[PDB]
RNA sequence: GAGCCUGCGGCUUAAUUUGACUCAACACGGGGAACCUCACCCGGCCCGGACACGGAAAGGAUUGACAGAUUGACGGCUCUUUCUCGAUUCUGUGGGUGGUGGUGCAUGGCCGUUCGUAGUUGGUGGAGCGAUUUGUCUGGUUGAUUCCGAUAACGAACGAGACUCUGGCAUGCUAACUAGUUACGCGGCCGUCGGCGUAACUUCUUAGAGGGACAAGUGGCGUUCAGCCACGCGAGACUGAGCAAUAACAGGUCUGUGAUGCCCUUAGAUGUCCGGGGCUGCACGCGCGCCACAAUGGGCGGAUCAACGUGUCCUGCGCCGACAGGCGCGGGUAACCCGUUGAACCCCGCCCGUGAUGGGGACCGAUUGAAACUAUUUCCCGAG
């Protein structure tokens, strides 16, 4: 097991979720979608 | 000499055959008996919540209630067929004898 | 016989069994044990007595029964070993020997709807019996 | 129905409020009434119907309140 | 401890109907069922055992 | 034949959890909405409500035939034991599944995914009383974790009365990037014995009638 | 040939939806898995009380 | 496949007097319950119906268990020459 | 802590598959696996590579075969061989299909959890340049932002409540030969009788609707309200359960799906059919449980008692048997038969007498459904 399992994990991965271009891309949305 | 069940799941379906049998056996002015109620059959599946493994060990308990109306009738059965084909009712079962 | 004790009833009772030994008593009586729940044999040595005598005082309370449903009167709490105890029944064999013994007197009688009843002489013994063990006390 | 002491409970309850119930229909009420303060005083449930049952199982655990033993890590 | 949902409808039974209501919750019941449509039977119980209550303020004095 | 009456019922259950998934892959683009069976000792009849009655058949009743000799084969039914009917509903606006299955050619046909979501939203509210709730995104991820819930007009969530006031529909939608879910809760206004919506109100509502105007007083 | 029998024992019974081994509910006549029963227990006639 | 010679006319028979047609994922069922009379086990119709299908003859949906097929205006012509018989007769779908 | 099976790690092994790892993995994936399940391993058949184009073409392209040998197999898949079948096949490059093969840190869906607590949100208006804030509250009360009130807020929407389900008590209504009861007749027995048969009836049984319970009366406390406490009368001053927001998690699930993206594999197959083994292998660690260490117990009689259940497969009776069982005769697709569910604990006698004993049992020929290897488990005896 662990005693801080709240911790990052491996070097390209985080606790939390973060992408590449920051919602832009062509899997994901987030990105600008202002005015639509 | 004929003895005619009623299967039904909901109640209220179930009450209103067993209204219209006897009103619609009253205007033959049949000896007909009362309705009669045989005990609930509910069927019980516990079942596991999670589709695979991880919880926290919870079960859903479903259940099905069948119920059962008995109308007991001594009369011939020379025209009972319209008697009972004024009897249509979606989600029960009539099975005369 | 529901106004005397049923246990000083099948006491007195399986006297008046052994008394006339109009009864079959087969040779293995004292090698098997009388279910497969029990471990030991009985302690008393004429059991085949006192299970007749209980075996048709249990007809006078309701008739119509056979072998099948002697040995699930005389059933107990088998003990499985390290796993949970359970409801065993009793011999079928020990059961019917004992109805079959109570065939040769007067006393039951194989009913047309199944099973065993009384006769109206075993009726007869069976509350003369209940009778005089009521005016014991 | 019910165990050995579920009916010894119960016959004691059916044959008290037997005889209150004859008295009623044919007796006056003052020697109903009278047979009525004398029971009660001594146990109420000689006449009056306890409605306990058992409660049913909940999953997780033996019978309905007891739970199985939780292992932390 | 009433909620809202009894508060409400018991408070404006009295505004429309005072003439017919009294201080026994058995008479009010009956004339709320008569008046009002209430779909659960413990909720309209609720709603009489309120308006009964009141009565008693009502008798007393003024209410705001 | 002869089967006890537990297994009578349940048999009976099956063939309509059953039917019901081969008539939701092939009306699917027809907009299926539900089936009616009546299940009678002479001619078990069962008929299909679909949003558009002229696409479930075929050129002159064609359709509505081929799937007749389909259920015969499949559960055992004889030349005439079961008949298929075309039925619409009254409205489209209060079905879960007619909506939910409304919106997933939106998405196969190149139309944005917010502008599907408010179409369908406001079709609801022009054709019904209670509003709805459309999501269709990711619920649980770390990449497509976009819930993008769209709720109004009064959501029930809780109690027993969330059976027959409000139906859920879920359905499913793969594209080139993945599978998109359609989760739609729309809930029915109170008509009085009608199809519209449930004939009994809800148990959070005391309606008091006006009181009486008596001028008549002496 | 190549015909095998298996009519006592698993890998006979299979679940009539998924046609899957694991987690058969077969009381009653169902014969459905476990995680496809509660898909279609509404359909059935299984309430949860 | 193996043998596809008195079997495949057996089914496009029926296939053609009955537009439709269905078969349980089961590739041991020795029996098809349509064609009985000869001893056609399931997979010789599963697998016809795959040459149809891929040839654009034959639309395929995926039941619980069973396989439905549903002629179309094309693959109806396409059998009226091969079982040699007059454009007269439709299938179970008329 | 001891004994033992089940789950986990490790070791070992041809493999001793795999998911999960504080609550929120570890009698969990119903996963109580002897074949099958099985995804793993040592090995043999199979195409179940449809459909598009060409080669090969009725002066045959082509699987099947105990003629022996071979082999694990009476598997024709290889050797030697005759053959009968007659354009579906075959070896080629494209493309399809199958996958319990990878990624749940691509996803759907579902479940678990945050989190059972009482907690969320916008409309208009007020404050601030703004993120935001008031409403959503000083106080009292309530399981409850539940209400009473205060009030730059007003009017409302989720959650809670309501609702649903279940338990509760009328010589009540509606009913009963698939449930009974009370009379009567008849028979047995010295009142007893689930012995038999037909007349009344619906208390008991079954289940339909509607009555009943609200802090309504009494008293006290609290600006008097919200309500709380105590107490008449009473079937209840009520019981358990289901449902359960907002937002979120790289929690679990590609192994439950003919939900599914990408990648991989694709004929000497990661497709699946069969045979064999493993998943059970052990110096050890952990966790959930079983049974005990008996004095309140154990051992043999007898004698009283049931609720949810289940049934094509449950059982009834005769016969045989140490019993597990076996041989016969029947009923029940069901309030009908099993069945008045004659259960254990408990109760009434006897035995044993604190001694690892008669407490506790590990480990060590007669059956039954198959394939009893690895002793599936039971039955008897012995060891214990
Ligand atoms: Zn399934």
């Amino acid at each position: 097991k662990r005693e801080f399992e709240r911790h990052s994990g491996s070097d390209r991965s985080s606790v939390r979720s973060e992408e590449k271009r920051s919602g832009s891309g062509s899997r994901n949305w987030g990105s600008v979608r202002d005015h639509m | 000499r004929i003895r005619i069940t009623l299967t039904s799941r909901n109640v209220k379906s179930l009450e209103k055959v067993c209204a219209d049998l006897i009103r619609g056996a009253k205007e033959k002015s049949l000896k007909v008996k009362g309705p009669v109620r045989m005990p609930t059959k509910t069927l019980r599946i516990t079942t596991r919540k999670t589709p695979c493994g991880e919880g926290s060990k919870t079960w859903d308990r479903f259940q099905m209630r069948i119920h059962k109306r008995l109308i007991d009738l001594h009369s011939p059965s020379e025209i009972v067929k319209q008697i009972t084909s004024i009897s249509i009712e979606p989600g029960v079962e009539v099975e005369v004898t | 016989v529901k106004d005397v004790n049923q246990q000083e009833f099948v006491r007195a009772l399986a006297a008046f069994l052994k008394k006339s030994g109009k009864l079959k008593v087969p040779d293995w009586v004292d090698i098997v044990k009388l279910a497969k729940h029990k471990e030991l044999a009985p302690c008393d040595e004429n059991w085949f007595y006192i299970r007749a005598a209980s075996t048709v005082r249990h007809l006078y309370l309701r008739g119509g029964v056979g072998v099948g449903s002697m040995t699930k009167i005389y059933g107990g709490r088998k003990r499985n070993g390290v796993c949970p105890s359970h409801f065993s029944v009793g011999s079928k064999n020990v059961a019917r020997k004992v109805l079959q013994a109570l065939e040769g007197l007067k006393m039951v009688e194989k009913d047309p709807n199944g099973g065993r009843r009384l006769t109206p002489q075993g009726t007869r013994d069976l509350d003369r019996i209940a009778g005089q063990v009521a005016a014991a006390s | 129905g019910g165990g050995h002491v579920a009916q010894v409970y119960a016959i004691r309850q059916a044959i008290s409020k037997a005889l209150v119930a004859y008295y009623q229909k044919y007796v006056d009420e003052a020697s109903k009434k009278e047979i009525k303060d004398i029971l009660i005083q001594y146990d109420r449930t000689l006449l009056v119907a306890d409605p306990r049952r058992c409660e049913s199982k909940k999953f997780g655990g033996p019978g309905a309140r007891a739970r199985y033993q939780k292992s932390y890590r | 401890v009433r909620t809202k949902t009894v508060k409400k409808a018991a408070r404006v039974i009295i505004e429309k109907y005072y003439t017919r209501l009294g201080n026994d919750f058995h008479t009010n019941k009956r004339v709320c069922e008569e008046i009002a449509i209430i779909p659960s039977k413990k909720l309209r119980n609720k709603i009489a055992g309120y308006v009964t209550h009141l009565m008693k303020r009502i008798q007393r004095g003024p209410v705001r | 034949v002869q089967i006890s009456k537990k297994r009578k019922f349940v048999s009976d259950g099956i063939f309509k959890a059953e039917l019901n998934e081969f008539l939701t892959r092939e009306l699917a683009e027809d907009g299926y909405s539900g089936v009616e069976v009546r299940v009678t000792p002479t001619r078990t009849e069962i008929i299909i409500l679909a949003t558009r009655t002229q696409n479930v058949l075929g050129e002159k009743g064609r359709r509505i035939r081929e799937l007749t000799a389909v259920v015969q084969k499949r559960f055992g039914f004889p030349e005439g034991g079961v008949e298929l009917y075309a039925e619409k509903v009254a409205t489209r606006g209060l079905c879960a599944i007619a909506q939910a299955e409304s919106l997933r050619y939106k998405l196969l046909g190149g139309l944005a995914v917010r502008r599907a979501c408010y179409g369908v939203l406001r079709f609801i509210m022009e054709s019904g009383a209670k509003g709805c709730e459309v999501v269709v995104s990711g619920k649980l991820r770390g990449q497509r974790a976009k819930s993008m819930k769209f709720v109004d007009g009064l959501m029930i969530h809780s109690g027993d009365p969330v059976n027959y006031y409000v139906d859920t529909a879920v359905r499913h939608v793969l594209l080139r990037q993945g599978v998109l879910g359609i989760k739609v809760k729309i809930m029915l206004p109170w008509d009085p014995s009608g199809k519209i919506g449930p004939k009994k109100p809800l148990p959070d509502h005391v309606s008091i009638v006006e009181p009486k105007e008596e001028v008549l007083s002496t | 040939y190549w015909s095998h029998p298996r009519k006592y024992g698993q890998g006979s019974r299979s679940c009539r939806v998924c046609s899957n081994r694991h987690g058969l509910i077969r009381k009653y006549g169902l014969n459905m898995c476990r995680q496809c029963f509660r898909q279609y227990a509404k359909d059935i006639g299984f309430v949860k009380l | 496949m193996l043998m596809p010679k008195k079997n495949r006319i057996a089914i496009y028979e029926l296939l053609f007097k009955e537009g439709v047609m269905v078969a349980k994922k089961d590739v041991h069922l020795a029996k098809h319950p349509e064609l009985a009379d000869k001893n056609v086990p399931n997979l010789h119709v599963m697998k016809a119906m795959q040459s149809l299908k891929s040839c654009g003859y034959v639309k395929e949906q995926f039941a619980w268990r069973h396989f439905y097929w549903y002629l179309t205006n094309e693959g109806i012509q396409y059998l009226r020459d091969f079982l040699h018989l007059p454009p007269e007769i439709v299938p179970a779908t008329l």
